[PDB]
């Protein structure tokens, strides 16, 4: 009947999932460059920059 | 036109061959900032301003 009696395992799973999710989401940042995708930034510029 | 009344034109719905513009030696200075001049023949844009 009573739920949420296994909070520890669910907490571990949620922590791991959240860490993976934020690691994946960090891939869309700019970091000061003109874009965040290699394909567009390579098909638009002379290499030296 | 005058400096304070520079002429502005909008270009859309066309295919542009920038190669003939680049290879021409008539232009004294040709500086491309955001992109490389030789890569213009591959990209496609919209709402070009001149």
């Amino acid at each position: 009947s009573t739920a949420s009696a296994l909070g520890k395992l669910q907490n571990v799973v949620n922590q791991n999932a959240q860490a993976l999710n934020t690691l994946v989401k960090q891939l869309s940042s700019n970091f000061g460059a003109i874009s965040s995708v290699l394909n567009d930034i390579l098909s638009r510029l002379d290499p030296p920059e | 036109a005058s400096v304070y009344a520079w002429n502005r034109k909008r270009i859309s719905n066309c295919v542009a061959d920038y190669s003939v513009l680049y290879n021409s030696a008539s232009f004294s200075t040709f500086k491309c900032y955001g992109v490389s001049p030789t890569k213009l023949n591959d990209l496609c844009f919209t709402n070009v301003y001149a």
